[PDB]
């Protein structure tokens, strides 16, 4: 729930840090967002150029919607597409208008079933059609400025769907306010502790959200805003850092070396392990991971085993190998991997004392509680100052129980099993010319 | 009781359109394709009318099909007398897991 | 020559079972979906089944004939069989054999992957079944 | 044309979406976009601040020019900039400067004998120097108002080219508006379908295009807007779906897998076909896929023999290949790809239905037509609902073919002969010892 | 320092562009950019919308900095985020306050010792609370103008935090102008060097910058700005652009490809050379190279004896091999690299000449100074205009030294003594069966 | 001569809060955590409070801990006799590299 | 029964050495940094010096005794020691040993590859020290 | 007939500079660099301007040139009396496929 | 020193052939482009063929003498040809050998892959040829 403890393992030379909170996307919630339109001196110019605005912006969107909807072919918005392709049925738009007279949101269940909570963020047709049109004529300019500051959102959110081909993420307050998004978030159907994450999270929330472009008929302005649902909450999350575990012969290139491949964020989910090989599509909020599951793995409950027991035969770890010990340190969570090798100098320190620990070769991990930077050669790093307890576990480096005569040097993608058996056919290969003589 | 709702009779003069409607729910017809049969007297049903508005090969163009939000209907235009049969409308019914039939309407040619 | 031909047609029991067959020609069997569709007299049709194209895993009843008739399919014999058991008054009816295009729309049939309903586009001449 | 149809192979579990049409940028088109500069109450702190901002907007702008121009290094913007390094030469601005007096849009040649489509979307000279200029004294404030207007423009490119450099992709609304590009399509040396279909997608005009921060001299601040040329239209393609196929004995770990590494968007292109690995690169727009040939591979005409014989000899098909049978599942044009393991839970599923299908252990594969969601464990797809013809090509799984016990668990990039010369090298290591005795 | 030169290897199908000079990010230098903020007809309502936008905005930032801060996890922003969370105790934020009291900017150390540079970038309390507020009532409309002029900041502020979560990179001129950042450019505690390098390319300081929303507390709007600190400058540079390399058996399929793997830039470092593996994090002014040190590999000075004799023992010089003889052509800085293979068309053009030369089959390079666009099958590539002078050095392709009946084909990431050994195996393997007959 | 610069002496009636104040520089107190000890007279020092505002196990709720920029102090409320002793800050010094305490305050319960 | 006991108190010659130890108990002694602390008569507390956890490598004296006092631990012994050498009038204190939390408030200590002060929890009983 | 056209004869007195112009095309001038050559009577050219402005190693700095969109020029500035001679432009030329030469332009120097 | 040194001046009879000779000395010949270049009597320069480095794979010819003259060089011997065929009265000029700097502007030259016009800083003295 909070509490983070992160651990190192000497045998390994990784960290994994312990005690996050989960919130996985798992599905996809599909909201209409709609604006309506009005089909249609320096005091009168200044109207010209701003309907001028108006209009042409519309044009644009309406020669935009022409069979377009789609992007990456990771088929993400494939749910909001969905909506989209029903929205452009005959009667559909004139249910999402019916509803919306006289307020601003409004629940409609399309011919489908399908139930979306529909949203007008925005009235040009009340505008235009009741204060602006009812007078070429005369004016006071203060109708300029007002006509200026409601066409304003109607001008930007063409400017993103332009530049976006018609698919936006993440979400801009353009597409929809913290007010407009904390009221969908308040009323489509979740749990009470769903509407209370996303309502704490509206930033995240924005980061793994779609605006997808839809429709233009019947004096409505369209768009879909694709909303994640996290059905998988409050559970265990933790983080895997890895560093290449090098022998440290005196003689450079007679050492050889071994990493972890399976780096990144794990989170239980249902009876396996969830896990999200792209910290990239990872938010943090500091206890809580939002990850999405499309970018995801599902992997068994025995995953965990390569941090308790690397060579355990019920799950086989993932390493690659080398023979190049260069130096390099990775920052985790609570402090700081440092894997140094050869002669090159690794040292941490502290911004008010200068250094307070020399690393020697090998691979090592300091805490972040009175360390400000680590330094490996000509790279500085900083560290998190993130609290936490940091443990480190002892234990004998695996490098060390290899011979470097029979270690695969160039495994991109190998497993402890894969090269165990790819070391027994080279002894056996030495083998069979050890008794013909 | 015939799960689509369509008008038991009809009745047209040549070359008029005559127009059958078929009202459903949104588990049948909102959410699935619309499909028109025609049965003339005695004679086993005739594939007319498929994916709401498409001609089987082999049927005229004065058949036409639309679907509504939830309702469907059939365009018999430039009515002919061997028109006269039995028209029905189907669709897949998600609520159920089956097709289902309309009423059925009797077409009298005068 | 696409052609459907049915044949088991007369009086039965209520409560004991009977069964139907209609024998395909002139088109690849297999790779089509196929309905059982009922009208009672003077009545409207009333679909009563339907199997899946080649291998039949997803095979649909109305709930008139739920747990009482079974569909099946010999692809070596190019012919549909309906199971039929427990009749009932009810039941007495004309019975038509169908075709699902199952894609074939003038082009060729598809492989969807579950059962889809694409219409019904060749039909028997009918058969008569009466409980009595 | 249209009328995509799909075809899944049994054998590979790989499936081929057909019946797409090109669009590949073969070429660029360099145009000049030029704005017109003036060198020179709280009424006129109004008009003071406004002026403020765009003299500063000048001199950030003049800072940004000194020897700038370069961007990724992929040479994208070569042929953009080798205009621009001929736009700083003595009198080649001058003669856009000419062409352009009382006009927008003018095809100018400049001394190399590049003919170029000019554009003159902003007079900021015409506009200072005849309304501004001729009033610190008195003035109405609707002079503010249409200052500010006209200011924006210049602002706001200049806001975009700070953030990248002085190269902006996409090309936004403010760097070139829809009105603007339209007109430099009508008068660009293309083919009428050409001009055609450019016209009818701006949005990926803008999507593949260019814009670069060039000069400002002479009173005139130019900048190109490299436009794409595609040179090879209406040709087929076709997008390969690939998903991993393994045996399945009973026991976990005693299966051994195969995956086609092939995936991508291919097209015909002068008697050899075009694949582009990266799907970012490709854009679709339901029947039409625009593509850059930068990031392409020219291959021969039978590499589509891998989709009907994988064991051709003609082409040397590419996999990969492992031992982990995890279950997955691949979101096609028509369908879903679902790859399902061991003891998964894989299953299709109809909003309105619940469960319609539930898979075996195998690689199988479903269309879009009746079915809203896949799940595989605690994942959730969702199929798009694009209309087309989804074929399934029976055929006997080629991960069948290999013995468990000689095949080659960890090849990343290998291909089918590799693997067999691989095969036949450790089928010859037991041999030798199988007649010695 | 200028004077660009470029050698093509005939041996490695390889150039190297040397005469560059460095600018190497080595540290961050935070400093905090602050906005004080007031705490509270037709010409009212105006003000009320405004003043409802202003109020909005403050609300939407204070829910965003509910222990928000990170990003990526690459723990780029742990330096800033550090001041950060200083910033969040007692009296900081006040220190802060005192300083800048009548003043724009201020040198402020916290009670942890670290001086920050701070910035008052806009006053929002000496404006509501002096004019706005001093009068429901009746105002003059220049006073709306006034204050939308002002608000806006504030709003476009509050724009970019929203969507990208508190932290955005590069830094837009929303977050700091050119004249702030020019401004802290000159205070911040650097080398007269360093300052003039960074206000002549204030661009590239954007792109290697974080802004980071920090704290609203007691009436200050703070997020922390972090600005690179280049502590490498002026060392030598230089690009490595690499081409495969196959033989040209008439035959196809019957030919071994081989490709060196370590291109990118390379830049002398303290007695060692950094290496920037991904192009992307460099960034080049025509003869200066702009590089982030957090993705480098700190490497020999014995690295470039790859570029000089590839088969030295001092280094082990790394390719990649493959059987795959496709035309691929590649854009250096000075020209091109060109791999024609097979029946394939390959050809160099000058845009007023047509082709100028046919290449054969092999791996050539053409200069920039007379060629304008180079032609491999379906390809058109653009050459960079850039001056320097160009060499090509004469040698045995390397690929001809190896027997392709030993030759590893499918090597991915493999060196010239990995492969070396790999083939002495398997002349091992053949040898035993060579004498037992 | 205690880096750590704290008042000499303190005194209290029961019931009452007695605050004791405790001063360092940028090096010290501003850049490290700020830790209390509580000394009755003949005994070793116990520890009182760490992390500037944490309770040990069996350490009431009477005692709290603050620290504010370069300063920190410690407020015994609810007085009670026993509380008699001297208390001392300490904090670790970057400027040295060692702990540092305060000069003490032997505070008097009436 | 955390336990901390300590012995060697006794009068001493200024320029001589002297030796001093406290024998831990009922804890994981390995784990835990400690303190050496005086306070001479009538004045305050003065830290003195600290060894790091399970192995010692960071080390840190006060000025007053620095170059001439030297820290030590035996984990095997689960027993600390000060080695005093050249005392002066001004060593004259009353010497305590103290555990440094080394992370454990409660629930278990952490390793932080340096020293970090975590705090002064487990004191011994004090022993005096008189230079004379 | 002499692709690139410059002026026949020029003359000139001691301490004056003369302008030598040269006049082509986009396809010659336009697109590549121009250089000059000064011949001395009875004797071989003289290599005197490359890449449109430099002098080559022993050419002094009188001599100066410049390119101007399509045309080019040479400044023989502070003109001394072994000056007098025939100075000529060339320049590649992409329309055909070889170096074009100026007309020539005898100096002469009073 | 570096040196170009001509030789093969004379007169010759219309529609016959005759070659020329230019010999460099002092510089790596194979390293540079050369050029041939000629002088009508009271006309100016007129260019006439060129030869790439090294290789001489571009080899440009004025249209003057285009399918009559050949260019041709020996890296061995250091020496540069021209073959002239079809011998016209037009053709009667003073024929200078030029260096092509290809580079060399006091550096050290270069190798662009074709032929490029560096300008023509080496010229021989002259040799005479009279068609009549």
């Amino acid at each position: 729930g909070q509490n983070i403890t992160e651990e190192f393992y000497q045998s390994t030379c990784s960290a994994v840090s312990k005690g996050y909170l989960s919130a996985l996307r798992t599905g996809w919630y599909t909201s209409v967002i709609t604006i309506e339109l009005s089909n249609i001196d320096a005091k009168v110019k200044l109207i010209k150029q701003e309907l001028d605005k108006y209009k042409n912006a519309v044009t644009e969107l309406q020669l935009l919607m022409q069979s377009t909807p789609a992007t990456g072919s990771g088929s993400a918005i494939a749910s909001g597409v969905a909506v989209c392709k029903v929205l452009h049925l005959e009667g559909e738009v004139n249910k999402i208008k019916s509803a919306l007279l006289s307020t601003n949101k409004a629940v409609v269940s399309l011919s489908n079933g399908v139930s979306v909570l529909t949203f007008k963020v925005l009235d040009l047709k009340n505008y235009i059609d009741k204060q602006l049109l009812p007078i070429c004529s005369i004016s006071n300019i203060e109708t300029v400025i007002e006509f200026q500051q409601k066409n304003n959102r109607l001008l930007e959110i063409t400017r993103e769907f332009s530049v976006n081909a018609g698919v936006t993420t993440p979400v801009s307050t353009y597409m929809l306010t913290n007010s407009e998004l904390l009221s969908l978030i308040n009323d489509m159907p979740i749990t009470n502790d769903q509407k209370k994450l996303m309502s704490n999270n509206v930033q995240i929330v924005r980061q793994q959200s779609y605006s997808i472009m839809c429709i233009i008929k019947e004096e409505v302005l369209a768009y879909v805003v694709q909303l994640p649902l996290y059905g998988v909450i409050d559970t265990p999350c933790w983080k895997l850092h890895t560093s290449p575990l090098c022998t440290t012969n005196t003689k450079e290139g007679s050492n050889i070396c071994l990493t972890r491949t399976d780096r990144g964020w794990y989170c239980d989910n249902a009876g396996s392990v969830s896990f999200f090989p792209q910290a990239e599509t990872c938010k943090v909020q500091s206890n809580r991971v939002f990850c999405d599951t499309m970018n995801s793995l599902t992997l068994p409950s025995e995953v965990n085993l390569c941090n308790v027991d690397i060579f355990n035969p019920k799950y086989d770890c993932k390493i690659m190998t080398s023979k190049t010990d260069v130096s390099s340190s990775v920052i985790t969570s609570l402090g700081a991997i440092v894997s140094c090798y050869g002669k090159t100098k690794c040292t941490a320190s502290n911004k008010n004392r200068g250094i307070i620990k020399t690393f020697s070769n090998g691979c090592d991990y300091v805490s972040n509680k009175g360390v400000d930077t680590v330094s490996v050669g000509n790279t500085l790093y900083y560290v998190n100052k993130q609290e936490g307890k940091s443990l480190y576990v002892k234990g004998e480096p695996i490098i060390n129980f290899y011979d470097p005569l029979v270690f695969p040097s160039d495994e991109f993608d190998a497993s402890i099993s894969q090269v165990n058996e790819k070391i027994n056919q080279s002894l056996a290969f030495i083998r069979k010319s050890d008794e013909l003589l | 009781q015939a799960v689509l709702t369509q008008p038991p009779s009809a009745s047209g003069t040549p070359g008029q359109r005559v127009t059958i409607s078929c009202s459903g729910s949104s588990l049948n017809i909102g959410s699935n394709y619309v499909y028109w049969y025609q049965q003339l007297p005695g004679t086993a049903p005739k594939f007319l009318i498929y994916k709401n508005n498409q001609r089987p090969s082999g049927v005229p163009d004065r058949f036409s099909g639309s679907k509504s939000g939830t309702s469907a209907s059939l365009a018999i235009s430039g009515l002919r007398s061997e028109d006269e049969a039995d028209y029905y409308c189907a669709a897949w019914d998600d609520s159920l897991s089956g097709v289902v039939f309309g009423g059925g309407t009797k077409l009298t040619v005068l | 020559q696409v052609q459907l031909v049915q044949s088991g047609g007369g009086v039965v029991q209520p409560g004991r079972s009977l069964r139907l067959s209609c024998a395909a020609s002139g088109f690849s069997f297999t790779n089509y979906g196929m309905h059982w569709v009922r009208q009672a007299p003077g009545k409207g049709l009333e679909w009563v089944a339907v199997i899946s194209y080649d291998d039949g895993s997803d095979k649909y009843y109305a709930d008139s004939v739920k747990g009482r008739f079974t569909i099946s399919r010999d692809n070596s014999k190019n012919t549909l069989y309906l199971q039929m058991n427990s009749l009932r008054a009810e039941d007495t009816a004309v019975y038509y054999c169908v075709r699902d295009p199952t894609g074939d729309y003038g082009d060729f049939p598809e492989q969807d992957g579950y059962y889809y309903y694409y219409g019904m586009d060749v039909w028997g001449q009918g058969t008569t079944v009466t409980v009595s």
